[PDB]
């Protein structure tokens, strides 16, 4: 007599390198306004849910990893070409049992050597590496390294407005609903041509099958390493260009240049290589990385109470006994008092409370909103998030990215961990890296 | 030109709607211009270059017929069909020099450059409301209406108040949300929009009337410029006593026991 | 337009109905509507957009003759078909100036934006009646006329107070149903109809008659305005020492023993 | 409960509601909670106030309370599909998670419409029972 | 299941809010007796159904 | 005599549609489905249902 039903139980593992956040509440914003700069005031209260993070921001060594992989796809794309020879062993779309199916890759054959291979391998593998004249210097191509990835939007398809059948577009009874109702939808699909270049196209066609709400995209991976010179004029900085990225002993030093492009590609890309190594097979439906938003990270920072306006246990800049807390300049051009003038070794400093590393300084952080001055009042309390997807056609104003935490290169203001700063969605600096939250499941009770 | 498609979906999203509130009440607030505070307005007290403050932005518009205006009697508002201002009857009762343009539609009516009262105009009646979020429980201000008055000279050497016409805030949403002015008299980047120097609440005023069944206007029960001062003090007690009792955060009562 | 079948079935559930009572006194009373607690009626002091008071709604339907009313004799009241008011002698007798219309049905006298007095009246008449239901045995009000007086200015300046005309509550039911006032000078949202305002008995006033086997009013036994008001505080200790003495709740006697 | 305090003896909060501005979780929980979490009150009831709302039968109306007997008032009322939109609101009594701490009280009234659902309502059944005076 | 027994109680509040406009209001009342769920429907059961 | 017709699935779109501009998106696809909620509350369920 209505016992009730229940349905299998699974779990949710914890992934490597990572620690735990609790939830909790916190007071955005700072009341008293600094008299000296003409910022005004402002003060919101918020909450949030709980999550995992990044101990340490994303080194080095897994991006290159990420590249490698990158790079090995496509190797084994080119081998089998009519042009270069298709090699019936390396594409496998008969079954064992006997049955044909969609097409794919095989990833159980070792790569042929540089040498050992036959000529035409050779020639096939030389094809994506790149040679100079000048230099004798051989580098992977920039601009033949892309990578496709297909992503849904489940929260824009359950808007009462985005409904198929047009019965449930209103409820009141008092309004009708004509049948013929139009609703315009846009989308983002890059088509490769005949030719061999990358054409994007935003697409507005009216509302009918649900297939509208697919996103692909197509992007470069390789990291913007010109960043160092172009940034500063009239200094001597072409030492860190060609080494920062190459050499092996900087393996562990923080990355640099990369945009806000590149790092939703990087962080969709770590998605897959997950699942598809474990399974979970009933009732566990999995979130996707992605990167943080602004509530999150403030909450993340600012150690959960209010008091604390630096990520450390006191209120002054400097330690016990004659040191710096965080690699930021403290002197005018003296960016040497801090201990290190680059970026510099991760866990070098003392960690806070929770357990993250680095909070402020070092290199900045992505987010995930937008900017508008009056960003603070035009969302809701609750896990606050204001996302805008651009379109191509739209002035080049309205696709600025917040970027929160400050770097080596700020003043001792900017490392308050209030404080607001923007750049653009297409151009990487030499001050700015990312990391990678994901969203948790844990009971209410524990 | 047109915004994108998906321009169009951001503004939807973030249109505040009042539908249904179990808490609503209308303040009315006159802002002075003279103040540092809300000096923003005045900053350009004549045309040059692209610089424009409001009340310049305003008149620009309505040279080209592309914004709608009202005329103000006094005591109640509406706006309606018929109340609509004729051009020609407001430009000849504050005397301005007009002659017939070279353009039949690029320009109604030919202005001057300084015959248009920029630095005259000294003070503006907002129109607000505070209401009560039902589905997040937060308090939140929303604004509908705009009034320029200004100030002229009298043989008595009166000084004279006379309100010119009334605004819609939803007309003028669109034209003033791109120009850029400053924020502060220490620091001169123009990083703000006007449109969001309202949103956020930064003037400063003093309450001359509010929606009571009676329905009559502060002046008429205070006496002078003296005591009229003094009620606002205690209304503003009232709107913010309220944000304080709606939430019980902490007490002292209960740690003591 | 028409109600459903299930609407009419919910209206009849709800009538009041007085075919037998042991006990039920009839009071009548003068409403002022210059105290904040009646000011409800008053809101609009003239015509704007759809917000309509109490007696610009009267106005409004009699002039579509959909709506029925008698004339006022002193002493005696009765709604027989003889005593119907034809418009004309009232519109004559209190001065407003009027014209022929342009419809044949539509309106049957033009009126003029302000010549109707939505301001000047002030104070209404309610005669109300308390009964002791049979089969639940708790008490309880009906309301049966509604009389709108206003006041008006002469020679001597003699405050004068003449009524105008009576109304049946029934009649009068249906069209203000579903117009939506405020219910407070400190909250504005129009959550209450004027219909359920009666229905609650939310209006104070000062008793004026009671139906006494002679007859009389209480002025021609009260001396002066003075003297007049100390007689209300007794009659309404003898309504409510009723309620009090009909149920036996506790007492202190038996307690002790 | 027993007192008039919000908070009881050693800083604990009683129910699943929001005490504070944006402060949604001084009380513990964020979403809805587990039943069973919080204590009962004499009766033997459960999570009474907070958590979610509950729906009830009888109709809308400003002047609920004067129209019905004193005997098990109820007020009911089925609504035909040509009415207007007004005329189909039931109330909904107890409060949730959204509510600030005035609306837990136990009387206050809140409506909700009849096709329409949210994310702060739920539902529990009751039952009419059959007993002998005397015992 | 469990048992609520007979009795009365005074609908509503006498002294209203000051901040707020709700005027006051108060009735009283009785009821019978009835069963009632101890906790809310859960989804075990709507499951079920 | 009376006779009705209703839908019953439960309204699970609720979450997404109540609250603009907030990131709910994550207790849709789970509060119905997953089986570590199975003792916590309904949500959505309208009058009819």
């Amino acid at each position: 007599e209505l016992t009730g039903a229940k349905l299998s139980s699974w779990n949710e593992p914890s992934p490597f390198g990572m620690i735990q956040v609790p939830r909790g509440s916190i007071v955005l914003g700072n009341k008293e306004a600094d008299s000296l700069w003409g910022i005004p005031a402002e003060s919101r209260p918020i909450s949030v849910d709980a999550f995992w993070m990044d101990r340490t921001e994303i080194t080095n060594a897994q991006y290159r990893q990420f590249v490698y992989y990158v790079r090995d796809s496509i190797i084994r794309e080119r081998l089998a070409d009519p042009a270069y020879g298709g090699n019936e062993e390396y594409k496998i779309t008969e079954n064992k049992f006997g049955e044909p199916v969609t097409p794919h890759l095989d990833w159980s054959k070792p790569i042929p050597s540089e040498k050992r291979a036959t000529e035409e391998e050779i020639a096939a593998i030389n094809s994506v590496y790149y040679t100079n004249p000048v230099t004798h210097d051989r580098k992977l191509n920039p601009d033949q390294m892309v990578y496709r990835y297909e992503v849904y939007d489940y929260r824009s398809a359950a808007l009462r407005e985005h409904q198929l059948k047009a019965a449930k577009r209103n409820l009141n009874t008092d309004i009708k609903v004509d049948p013929n109702a139009v609703v315009m939808i846009s989308k983002d699909t890059a088509f490769v041509d005949e030719s061999g270049n990358i054409i994007s196209e935003t697409i507005t066609r009216p509302l009918s099958s649900e297939y509208d709400f697919l996103n692909t995209y197509i992007v470069p991976i390789y990291p913007d390493e010109t960043c160092w010179v172009n940034d500063f004029p009239n200094a001597r900085t072409e030492i860190y260009t060609r080494m920062y990225f190459n050499h092996p002993g900087y393996d562990d030093y923080p990355v640099v240049g990369i945009s806000w492009e590149q790092a939703q590609a990087f962080c969709a890309w770590r998605s897959e290589f997950f699942r598809k190594g474990i399974r979970l097979p009933e009732g566990q439906i999995m979130d996707d990385f992605r990167l943080p938003t602004e509530a999150e990270w403030e909450y993340a920072a600012r150690m959960g109470d209010s008091n604390n306006k630096y990520p450390w246990s006191t209120e002054d800049l400097r330690t016990g006994r004659g040191c710096f807390l965080g690699n930021f300049k403290p002197g005018e051009g003296d960016y040497t008092a801090d201990g290190h003038l680059i970026p510099s070794r991760v866990s070098s400093f003392s960690p806070n409370d929770f357990g993250l590393y680095d909070m402020a300084g070092n290199v900045a952080e992505w987010t995930s909103t937008a900017f508008s001055e009056s960003g603070l009042k035009q969302m809701s309390d609750i896990n606050p998030e204001l996302e805008y997807k651009a379109a191509l056609t739209d002035p080049y104003i309205l696709k600025q990215k917040v970027v929160r935490g400050g770097s080596w290169k700020d003043v001792a203001r900017f490392i308050r961990s209030a404080t607001r700063s923007h750049e653009y969605q297409n151009v990487g600096r030499s001050y700015i890296g990312f990391r990678c939250v994901r969203t948790s499941i844990a009971f209410s009770s524990g | 030109t047109t915004l994108s498609n998906r321009a169009q979906e951001f503004n939807r999203r973030l249109t505040q709607k009042t539908d249904n509130a179990p808490w609503r009440r209308v303040v009315y607030r006159r802002v002075d211009l003279m103040e540092e505070s809300n000096a923003v307005l005045y900053y350009p007290p004549r045309p040059i270059g692209d610089r424009k403050n409001l009340f310049s932005t305003i008149f620009g518009l309505i040279n080209s017929n592309s914004l709608d205006v009202y005329e103000y009697l006094d005591g109640f508002e509406a706006f309606t069909d018929q109340y609509k201002i004729k051009f020609q009857e407001f430009l000849d009762r504050f005397g301005i020099y007009y002659q017939p343009s070279t353009n039949k539609n690029a320009e109604l009516f030919k202005v001057a450059d300084s015959d248009i009262p920029s630095a005259e105009v000294k003070a503006y009646y907002v129109k607000e409301e505070w209401y009560f979020t039902p589905t997040n429980s937060d308090v939140d201000i929303k604004i509908q209406a705009i009034c320029p008055i200004m100030t002229g000279q009298d043989e008595f050497g009166e000084v004279r108040n006379q309100p010119l016409f009334w605004i819609p805030y939803e007309n003028i949403r669109p034209y003033i949300a791109r120009e850029r002015v400053m924020l502060s008299s220490l620091n001169n980047t123009r990083n703000s929009t006007i449109d969001d120097f309202f949103r956020l609440n930064l003037y400063k005023g003093d309450i001359v009337k509010t929606e009571n069944l009676h329905n009559r206007a502060l002046a008429e029960y205070c006496p002078t410029p003296d005591s009229m001062k003094m009620e606002s003090k205690r209304i503003d007690k009232e709107l913010q006593g309220f944000r304080d009792g709606l939430f019980v955060t902490q007490d002292t009562t209960w740690m003591k026991q």
